[PDB]
Parts: C-alpha cells; structure tokens; sequence
DNA sequence: TTTTCGGCTACTATAAAAAAATGTTTTTTTCGTTCGCGAAGTAACCCTTCG
DNA sequence: CGAAGGGTTACTTCGCGAACACATGCGAAAAAAACATTTTTTTATAGTAGCCGAAAA
C-alpha cells in the first residue's frame, strides 16, 4: 500500500524518472516475491500464496488431503492371546 | 461501490460493446445476442449460435439473421469443405453498424451540400424518401411507390432517384456486397492459380506475379462493377425520358458520404489554417474535387497480402498514382466559375480566384503544378490527423502536454536532458505533464543496460514516438466513450418507460392541454433535454472518432 | 494441533487415507475427512456462484 | 472521478442541432417499430444466390412486421363483445 | 546561463513580446480583430513581396532591452525559434514564421470577439478553445465526464 | 460474554480433565460456543533508543528500565520539553530520574563523570527538564542502598554483612538524629561506611574510601569531626550498646550557626505594612527630574580636557575588539555583494 | 620534623524583563549439498532462386 | 555457376524433491529554520573543591 500512495504522490507530483523507475521496480518485485515467492531474495523467506500449497506442510500435503481428525489416542501396545480376532 | 460509480461496465470490453450496444437500442431483445456470440467467436455456422444461446430453437434465430441480412450488420458465406452440406457460414458485417451509427447525420448533412435539386420545403419528402430506403434496406419502385397514390409527384420521385444516383449513395446491382473481401481475394486467386498446371518449371517470380497481377486486375474490375454502372436505361419508350427500373433490388449509403464527411473534416482544417478566404473558395473546389477520389477503405490490401515485400511499396505507389490518373478532374478558376457563389476586392472575381487557388500551397494542402490540372492527397490526410490528435491533447490538460508531444515528434526522438533546453521549467512542472502523458500510452519508454544488467538504477531514458498505437488507443478510446454514452442514454430509456409511454399513446392531439399534471410535464422536458444533450454530445464524438478512422 | 504438548492431535493421509480407497470405503473416508474434522456451512449460488 | 474537458460543448440554440437530434428521435422511431407495410416481400424476394435464407423468407413472409395492431384491436373488440379467460 | 538561469517570468515577457513583433511583421496589424475584409487579399495578393525578419527580429531586440542577460548572438534567439515553432508556428525552411492558426482567436479574444457575433459554430471544432463548461453543479446524467474515466 | 440460554451473565469455568477444555457455564450446562480456537521521527527515536541503550548498558541498569526511560522520553517528546540540545545532558536526565525512580544506587556523579561534563549543568538541565511533571513525586530521602551497594566496591572485608548492617544502623540512626537533610547521602556512606570499618578489626586507608565513592576528602573528615563532637565515643570504641536511647539534644551545625547567627569581630490584613504609599509619593513626572541636587547632579561629568586622555586609554586598549568589528563589518559589504 | 581544626575564596540553584552574538537537530538531491528429465539460445548442413 | 533465404537437428544452460508418525526505502554529505545558550545586575542562602595558621608531640 505505502510504495503506491508513494507513487501515486510523486507522480502528480512530480519528481525524477530514474527514481520513479527503481521504485516502480520495486513495486513489481515486491508483488513477485509476494505471490510465487522464492525467486528473488535482495527465517528469511517469506511466505505467499505459494508456500501455503507448496508441499508436505501446505494445504495440498498435509492440511487437506491427509488432516489431524478428533476422536484419537494414542498408546504402546502389549500382546495378549486371550482376545479373538476381532 | 453501490454501483453508481459505473465500473462494472467502464474497465471491460472495448471494442465488442458498441457494435451490439447498438441493435440493443435499434432492433430489440432477440437480435442482439446474435451480434453478441457472433463478434465474440468470429467465424459461426447455423447450428452453431443454436448450441451457443440457450434462447430458442432454429426457428426465432431465423428471424433474426433475416432482420439483420438486409441491414447489412451480418454477411453470409455458402461453402463447403470436401464433401457436401452446403451450410451457410457466418463472419460479421461493420457496414451496415456503421450506417446505424451514422444515419440521422447521413441525412442531416446531404442536403445542404449534396442534392441541390430544390430547397422550397421538401423537407417532408426526404426523410420519407430516404429513412424508408436504410429502415427496410432496399428499394423496389412498383412496391415503395405503390404508397404513394399521386402520380404527379411521381417524376420528381424520379428525378431526385436519377441526381441522387448519379453520385453514387445507393449500390444499384446490390451484389456481392455480402461476401467477405478476404475470401474474395482468396478465391480470385485460387481460381488464378488452378488454371495453370503442367508448364515451364515454376519459380516465387512467375507463379507469384502472374497470380496476383491476376487476381489484382480482376478484383479490382470486380470492386469497380457496382461503383460505376448504366441500369437506368431504356430511355423515353412512352414517356419519363429519363427514368430508373424498378426491378433492381437498390440498396443504400455508399462510402461516398464517409469521403464528403472526411473532406467537411478537410475543409474545417483549411478554415482553422491560413487564408478563410480560401475557405470560402476552397470548399465549393474541393465538394467538386471529392466525387471521383479514391476511396477510403482502400480494397487490395484488407485482405492480408500486406507484407513486407514488394507488394508494400506497390501499395503506397498506387494510392500515388491511381489518385492522379482515374480522377483527372481538369479544375481551374474556368470550372469554377460554372459552379460560383452568389456574392462571394469583392468584383473580380475571377482573377480573385487565380490568386487564392494559386496562394494554398507550402504545406502539403492544394499540391500544385505550373499549369495545374488536378490536387493529390497523400500526405495530406495524416497531417489531419496528426493535427487533430494534438488539439485534443491540448484539449486534455494545458497547452504543455501539446508543446511535449509535439516537440518529441519535432526533433526526432531525442533524450530527456536536452527537453529542458526547449521548455519553460525546469524540472517540476515538466515531470508532472510528462507523468500525466505516460499514463496515456502515446510517448513511450526506451531503457538501455549500462553494465549488461537490467537494473531501474543505473540507466538512461529517452522517449520513443510510436505515433499509430497511440492512435489506435484513441480509436479505441472514442468508441468506448461513444459506446458509454449511448449505454447510459439506454439506461435513461429504460428508468422511465411508462410515463413516455404513456403520453406516446393517446395525447398526440391533446398536446395542447397536455392531458396530465405540470409534475410530470416538467419531468418530461427534463429528460427530452437529456435526449437532446446526449444526442448532441454524440454527434460531436461521433465526428471526433470519425477522425480517427483508416 | 500437533503432538501431544497443546492438546494434541493423530493425522492420518497421503499414504493413510489411500488404505480405505483400496478397501473400498465410501462413507468412512467421507465422514473422517469431512464430518469429523469440519462441518462449515459455505454459501453458494447458480449465477456466479461465488 | 473526472480531471479533464474533451470539448463535447452543447449548442442546443442552433438549428442543426436541435433538427439533426429530431431526425435521430424520428429515426429511432422508425427502426423500433420494427418493418414496415408490405415493401418486405421485395426483401423476401431478393435471394441471390441462397438457398437456405430463400427458404428461410417465405416462411417468415407471415412475420409480426404491421399486423400486430390490427390482431390487437380485433382482440380488444372481440373483448369489448364478450369475455374471454386468458392472461393479460 | 542566458536562457537556462533566465526563470521565469521575462522569459515570458520576451516571448511575448517577439509573439507580438512577428504578429504584427508577418501579418498586418489590425486586420485580425473582426471579419470585415480581413487583410484586403492578404499582402496585396500574396506575391513576391511575402517576406519576413532575417537578422530583423535581433533588431528589433536590439530596439529595447533590459540590460541584465539580453545580449544574445543569435543563439538564444535561435532557441527561442525552437520554443515557437514545436508550438505553434510552422516556418516554412529559412525565417518565414507563419505566426497564424491560433494567433487570431486568443489575441482577439479580448475585446475583438465581443457578444452578438456573426453565425453559430459547427459543432466539434477542433481548432477551439473557448466556452466549454457544463456545470453550476449540474453533473447529473452523462454529460461531458466520459473523457478517460479513470482506466 | 454473557451469551447463555437458561441464565444469564453467570461465571465460567474451562474444563481441566478429558482434554476437552471448553468454556461452560454453571448450575445448568450449556457450552454456550463452539470449540474452543487457540494458537521521519522513528529515525530520531531510533537514535534516542541506540543512545539510551548505551548509557544503559554503560551505567549498569536492567532491562525493563531502559524501556520505562524509552517510554518517559516518548511522552516528555510528546510534550516537545527539549530541542538542539547536545543529547547527552537530555538521555542522562531522563535515564537518571528514571533511576531514582527506583532505590538503586545511583547519584549525579557517575552521570557526571561520562562526557566530562561538570555537574552543575547537568542537574540545572534536570530542573529544566521539570516543565512537564506537575506531579513530581520522587522517593529520594532513603540513603539505605547506598550503603548496601557501596560497600561491594570499596571498603572489602572477609564478612561485609557485619561491617554493612551496623553501618546502616548507625548512619540511619544518626539520620534519625538529626544529621541529614540535605546532607550528601554518598559523604554520610563514607563516613558510615569509614566508621563501622573503625569499629572492624581492620583500618583503611583515607583516600581509598573518597576515590570510588565520589566524595571529597575534607567533608568526610568535617563530618568524622561531627561524629567526634556528637557521640561521646568512649563505648563506640568497644561495642555499640544493645539499647540505643537518643532523646533530644541533637541539631546540623546550621542550627548552632541560627542560634549565635552573628559575630563580634494578631496576624490582621491591615497592620500589615503597605508597599503602594512609597509608591504614590514620588512623582511620576517624566518632565520633572531636577529635584535630585544633592552634589551629585553637578558631578556626573568633567570637561573637555581629562576626556581625551580617557578616549586614548580606551582606543589604547580595547582596540582588538573595535578593529575585528569594523574587519567584520567590511568583511560583510565584501561577501553580501554576489550572490 | 609530623598531625588536627578554624579564618578566607566562591559557585551552583529561582525569580525578574532586558536584548544581542553565536552555535544547535531534521530535511532533498545518488549509488558499491545431489540427479534426472523437460524446455529454450546459438551453429552445421540441404532445397531452391536470381544475376 | 555462385551468392543468398528459410529450416532443422545438435550442444549447452536453466526449473522441482527426495517417508512416517512423535515432542524439541535504507542509510548517510548538507541545508532553511525554529531555537537555546550565554550572558551580566544582584542576591538571599549551604557547602563543597582547594589553602594556609595555632595545636600537639
Ligand atoms: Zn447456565
């Protein structure tokens, strides 16, 4: 939001294009590591909506397809022949 | 927000609004969806805007392709691919939504300038003469004048068909105006390519010259039949020595108008530039000159033969040549002088005439010759248009935005930091006019990597012209404002229906009394001055975007 | 949650919830994925039925 | 919002403009009537060279085009003359 | 430094001072006010007389200044030449400036063009800029708010 | 909150067994919810923050203290108290009253002695620094840590716990018997400190105490001169007494210099003395003013002749002074001309 | 030759309106640990054509 | 008969993953400007940095 206000001031303001340019650069950077994130890199990633579906922690492996369900336990077992199979 | 903000039709389709925006005020419920799937898609069978709408069957879809056939917005296409099913394959038609935009401005301004046959109030027989022809779309004189139980009055019908068809405005044979002009130009040259088997051994020279030296002379005789014809013919066999046949199917509005238009936008330019004078002169020479130009649409090249190649360059030299060959149009002050104007060094006049003729020249307007006999246009219409562009972008925002579009046209294409040699200010204001016009896509962005890495830090900018997108961007700009306007006008219609519908019914002779409460009667003259307004916005617009067409 | 620290919480998929496909388990794998772990109530629609 | 001015000024004293509007208001009229009296047939006719539009015409000879108010009017007098239980 | 260190306000000055010269050398001097035979078949039917400054707008300078940065060697001239003619003057290849085609209507504006005038305008004149407002407040309806709409 | 169905606005209770933990209410049952869910001028400041921070880590404070002087400066610049100054003098006062917030151990001098700068400026800025409180209460008058803290440093001993606690006893109890009120809380820790040492089986040398507890040499020895004038010290020697009876007889040497205060070498509005009547006597003429002839009108000024002779003395001397401003001032008409 | 206890010197602080010579913190211009597979830039060689 | 216009297979370089549970806009030269210090006029008042003489051997 703040390097858009930024932008949109300075524009109908009126300052100097080099600048305007490196800014505005860093607007599309800042979207590109924002959404897809991990291609650029000027705990130190940062995490979008691409780390979020990625895999084994995301909500494709691990959140949707296998989740933690109620009504669990979970203890070490001894043997006992006594029971049926059933 | 709340929707009244009017976005939910501002940041979408451009170009596939207005021609079906239209028939939603013309034609009605049914035949505009047609328009809609067939701009969409482009290329549609029968069966196919069946299985594309789920509105009817092929019963009321035949409806709509035959209301929409004669008004020339759709045209057909009878072929098949190896074996059979000779279906009837569909492109879209642009003529036909182009006489449904220009219409009412068609018929307001050919009387003041074109037809001079009588001016004692016949207003009451023009528009029954001329709305009846683009309503219904042709004309048959046994059916249209069957009406009509005078016969009196039925010479002078006749007379104005004869002067009115004698510049062009009415397609007489009325053929093959319903085929596509790419498939024109490919079937001219299959056909020209099929005929040659079993000869010296071919080369890209011979088989490509030789076709399409063909296929160019025989569609251009092709597009020439209906522009120059002899059907009025069998002169006095009882009587009416000079009479038009009533067998003919005779359609309307030829492109001849478009060019009069184009050359009204020509005459204001040389009324605005020097002389006015030779304005007053140069209007009556130039409504003369434009009756046998060379034509706007330019056919042989809206097929897509335009290449990069020797067929560009022919292009260029035909629209050099053809211009002064087929017109010839041997003009001097001798000429004029037959067509001269009532009280317009006021003696003289015909040395006068010499002298202002002779004075129009430096730029390229009136290109002359010692011993003139004709005036070429080449570069001419680009500089109208390069000039109107600017004026609006005067019209824009100051005159500043003008001066930096213009002086970045003028010295070729140069860098920023020379721009602050020829300007007033230095950095502030020149920035903000020229951020103002980078959110217009007409002055472009060059960048160059100083150490072979892109980086918005280290670089130097200069400006690219790229004059003919910003063009188009102003093509599609005025349309989408035209488009907008008659949307919201639409809107103005539908909001209040009844209450016009209902003084629409029954208080035609009750005017007078006004037959209902003076609440209602000022919300009724309120919104007939929103008609009014509208419809002169557009008139306006309409022009603005009829600039920007070619 | 996860462990046993929070209150704790057993996952079972992506080799687990693929046993009962193999069985043939219809309504099982339904009610432990859907019911059991989250009934929401999102609103839908015919025109743009977002 | 709204910054600028395209110059769509409205001379609405001008005698072109307020004639030029009317004929757009009459045209308008005539195309959202929809046809015209029996001047079609010439239309249905044409047929240069289709065969499924030239079968398509002759059925649509028939079409809602100027009887509508006369099958109108005779219905309004069939209902003035008695009743009749259909929706409205 | 003569022109780039000369804002602001005498570099409008001299430009319109030089617009008024070259207004008043190249066209005559009152026949742009009204339309009752403007410049009588103008320059005496426009022959070989036709001419203009060549070194004479220098003169004219020369005529009047303020003795600060205004002696320029015909090189701040020349860039002022450059400032006119990416604006409004044509100049036809050498010095023939052709001051016309906006000079007339926003120089006879004041106190040429008064009310009552002649004929009513075409609509759409491109080359105008002059009565176009649309609202006490009055923005209703579609009137002229269409142009660019904040794409 | 409140949002129940058979009562109303009752307490709640998170269940501890079953793991199940969720919020009910009472004498009925209802759950009532769902399942529980749990899981520009900065640039100055930052500046400010990095300068604290190091005179916080300098002076020996903690860490939550460091905010309290972060916040305090943030409302006292929310209250624009300074500007320009050199900001040393400003982080020092803030971060002093905010240790003397507390009962650390921490006077002026060890505030004093970073940047060189002489006391007297710094607590002049303190009190300049005033001009926000209206509330300024301070608990300053306890000089008990003093001695507690003190005595870690200096004055080393193999016990430090029996030399420390009758220090503090005795120098409160000599407090208490009237010997401070404003009375150098680190000189009184030095002379309780030097004199519980006495009463240890070890001695000190004097300038070891006064180096690291910041107080002069003479005023400790003045103030052993007290302890020698005041107690008796014939028991001080041995043993202090169990039973500690001081009643009356006990005064700062200011009250003895108020009660010799020289050398030899029915309240009612209106018997008040008025002050306006000396006022309303004299004239407030601006035109009258030669009623003054007392030889001392006829006296101000001499001739002409041991005038000139003064005006040599004067352009002989402060000569140095009138030629760089008369150099300034040409100095002045030369660079003002450009631009 | 050593220590201790009394005389002077005097500067901090608050309060006053008085006004001049000189030094004191924020801003606006510019930039330096795999390997396997699938997809996208630069060369080696034929089919065909004009001068 | 030789130079030139596509046209493709061949070498090289750039994008993802590896089990399954658990409980552990920033930085850095300066620049207009709102501002305090620093006085000297005392001057009440305690003492606290530094300085010699009357006291004991
Ligand atoms: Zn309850």
């Amino acid at each position: 939001v703040w390097t858009s206000s930024l932008i949109k001031a300075g524009l109908d303001k009126g300052i100097s294009i080099n600048n305007m340019m490196e800014h505005w650069d860093y607007l599309q950077l800042t979207v590109a590591m924002y959404i897809n994130s991990d291609s650029v890199n000027p705990v130190k990633p940062i995490r979008g909506f691409c780390q979020r579906l990625k895999g084994k922690q995301g909500r494709f492996r691990g959140n949707l397809s296998g989740k933690r369900v109620d009504f669990s336990g979970r203890t070490v077992i001894s043997p006992d022949p006594n029971l049926s199979i059933d | 927000v709340m929707t009244i903000s009017s976005l939910e039709q501002r940041t979408l389709n451009p170009d596939l609004f207005l021609y079906k925006e239209l028939v939603k005020a013309h034609l009605g419920e049914r035949a505009a969806s047609v328009i809609g799937m067939l701009v969409a898609l482009g290329r549609l069978s029968v069966r196919e805007l069946v299985e594309k709408i789920d509105g009817m069957d092929v019963d009321s879809v035949k409806t709509t392709l035959v209301s929409l056939t004669q008004l020339r917005c759709v045209k057909y296409l009878q072929e098949t691919a190896i074996s059979g099913k000779k279906t009837t394959y569909y492109y879209y038609n642009e003529e036909g939504i182009h006489i449904l935009l220009y219409s009412g401005l068609i018929i307001d301004e050919i009387i003041t300038q074109m037809r001079v046959n009588d001016e004692e109030e016949h207003k009451q027989l023009v528009a029954e003469i001329v709305q009846n022809v683009i309503s219904l779309g042709s004309l048959t004189v046994e059916d249209y004048l069957s009406s009509v139980t005078s016969d009196s009055m039925k010479y002078t019908i006749s007379s104005l068909f004869v002067q009115l068809c004698e510049m062009g405005y009415l397609i007489q044979i009325s053929k093959l105006h319903y085929t596509p002009i790419e498939d024109l130009w490919q079937f001219l040259y299959e056909k020209h390519y099929k005929n040659i088997p079993r000869n010296s051994p071919l080369s890209d020279l011979k088989k490509r010259s030789q076709a399409k030296m063909n296929a160019k002379t025989d569609f251009a005789k092709i597009i020439n039949k209906p522009n120059e014809l002899s059907q009025i013919l069998t002169v006095d066999p009882k009587t009416s020595l000079r009479i038009v046949k009533p067998t003919v199917s005779l359609t309307i509005n030829l492109d001849r108008f478009m060019k009069g238009r184009r050359s009204k936008q020509l005459i204001n330019l040389a009324k605005t530039r020097v002389g006015s004078v030779t304005a007053q002169v140069y209007k009556i020479a130039l409504r003369l000159t434009e009756q046998k130009s060379p034509k706007i649409r330019d056919p042989l090249t809206q097929t897509g033969l335009l290449q990069d190649l020797e067929e560009a360059k022919s292009f260029q030299d035909e629209a050099e040549l053809v211009e002064e060959k087929t017109p010839g149009l041997t003009f001097n002050a001798i000429d004029l002088a037959r067509h001269l104007p009532a009280e317009l060094h006021s003696a003289s006049l015909i040395n006068s005439h010499l002298k202002i003729l002779a004075s129009s020249n430096f730029p390229f307007l009136n290109e002359t010759k010692p011993g003139v006999y004709y005036v070429p246009y080449s570069k001419l219409m680009p500089v109208l248009k390069s000039s109107v562009y600017e004026y609006v972008i005067a019209s824009t925002l100051g005159p500043s935005a003008m001066r930096l579009s213009r002086c970045i046209r003028d010295n070729k294409l140069v860098s920023e930091k020379i721009i602050n040699s020829t300007a007033l200010m230095k950095e502030k204001d020149i920035r903000s006019t020229l951020a103002s016009l980078i959110r217009y896509n007409s002055v472009e962005i060059q960048e160059v990597p100083r150490t072979a890495d892109r980086s918005a830090s280290r670089a130097v900018f200069l400006f690219r012209c790229k004059e003919t997108h910003s063009y188009n961007f102003m093509r599609q700009n005025l349309e989408w404002n035209m488009a907008n306007l008659l949307f919201k006008k639409e809107k103005l219609k539908q909001e209040n229906s009844t209450l016009l519908k209902k003084a629409n019914r029954d208080d035609v002779k009750g005017r007078e009394n006004e037959l209902l409460l003076p609440s209602e009667l000022n919300q009724l003259k309120m919104v007939n001055e929103r008609e009014l307004n509208v419809f002169a916005r557009l008139s306006r617009l309409l022009s603005l975007w009829e600039v920007f067409q070619m | 949650t996860e462990g046993r620290s929070r209150d704790g919480g057993l996952r079972l998929g992506e080799m687990e919830r693929d046993c009962v496909i193999a069985y043939g388990a219809s309504q099982l794998l339904l009610e432990r994925l859907m019911i059991s772990s989250d009934a929401f109530e999102v609103d839908v629609c015919d025109k743009c039925g977002l | 919002e709204f910054p600028s001015i395209p110059l769509p000024i409205n001379g609405p004293i001008t005698n072109k403009e307020r004639s030029l509007a009317v004929k757009y208001i009459n045209f308008g009229k005539t195309v959202k009537d929809g046809p015209f009296y029996t001047g079609s047939m010439s239309l249905i006719i044409d047929q240069q060279e289709n065969s499924k539009s030239g079968k398509r015409k002759p059925n649509i000879i028939l079409d809602e085009d100027d009887t509508n108010d006369g099958i109108e009017r005779y219905s309004d007098k069939y209902l003035k003359k008695r009743k009749i239980g259909i929706s409205i | 430094f003569t022109d780039g260190e000369l804002d602001i306000e005498f570099i409008n000055s001299l430009l319109t001072i030089v617009w008024r010269f070259i207004s008043e050398n190249t066209f005559p001097n009152g026949f742009k006010n009204f339309e009752n035979g403007p410049k009588k078949n103008v320059f005496y039917a426009p022959n070989v007389k036709n001419y203009s400054t060549t070194q004479e707008i220098l003169e004219f300078i020369t005529a009047a200044q303020v003795a600060n940065v205004e002696l320029t060697p015909s090189n701040i001239r020349s860039l002022c030449e450059v400032l006119v003619y990416d604006d409004k003057l044509e100049k036809v290849t050498h010095d023939c400036y052709r001051v016309t085609l906006e000079s007339i209507l926003q120089m006879n504006q004041g106190e040429g063009e008064p009310e009552a005038g002649n004929k009513a305008l075409e609509d759409e004149e491109e080359f105008s800029i002059f009565n176009y407002f649309k609202m006490f407040p009055a923005s209703k309806h579609d009137k002229e708010v269409v142009y660019f709409d904040e794409w | 909150m409140p949002v129940c169905k058979n009562c109303h606005g009752t307490e709640f209770e998170r269940d501890l067994s079953n793991a199940n933990n969720d919020l009910v209410c009472k004498a009925c049952g209802v759950v009532s919810e769902d399942n529980p869910i749990v899981s520009s001028r900065e640039a100055t400041l930052n500046n400010a923050r990095r300068k604290l921070r190091a005179v916080s880590y300098a002076l020996h404070i903690p860490e939550y203290i460091t905010d309290a002087a972060f916040q305090w400066y943030k409302l006292a610049l929310a209250n624009n108290f300074v500007q320009g100054r050199r900001s040393q003098n400003v982080i020092a006062s803030c971060l002093y009253v905010a240790c003397r917030k507390e009962k650390t151990h921490h006077m002026l001098i060890d505030f004093s002695s970073r940047l060189q700068v002489s006391v007297y400026s710094i607590g002049a800025t303190f009190l300049k620094m005033v001009k926000k409180l209206h509330i300024t209460e301070l608990p300053l008058a306890d000089p008990s840590l003093f001695i507690q803290h003190f005595a870690e440093k200096l004055d080393l001993a193999d016990k430090k716990i029996k030399v420390v606690k009758d220090a503090v006893k005795l120098a409160q109890r000599m407090s208490k018997d009237w010997m401070f009120e404003g009375r150098r809380p680190a000189g009184i820790a030095g002379a309780c400190i030097l004199l519980a040492c006495r009463m240890n089986n070890l001695r000190r040398t004097h300038t070891e105490i006064v180096a690291v507890s910041h107080v002069a040499e003479e005023t400790l020895q003045q103030r052993l001169n007290e302890f020698k004038n005041t107690k008796a010290a014939k028991l001080s020697v041995q043993k202090f007494r169990e039973n500690d009876v001081e009643d009356g007889e006990a005064r700062p040497p200011s009250f003895v210099k108020n009660r010799k205060k020289e050398r030899k070498i029915p309240r009612n509005l209106h018997l008040l003395p008025t002050t306006d009547t000396y006022l309303s006597k004299v004239s407030d003429d601006p035109d009258n003013l030669e009623d003054v002839d007392d030889e001392e009108l006829n006296a101000h000024l001499l001739n002409e002749e041991a005038s000139k002779l003064k005006e040599r003395i004067w352009i002989g001397l402060n000569a140095d002074f009138l030629l760089e401003q008369e150099s300034k001032r040409l100095k002045q008409e030369a660079d003002i001309a450009t631009g």
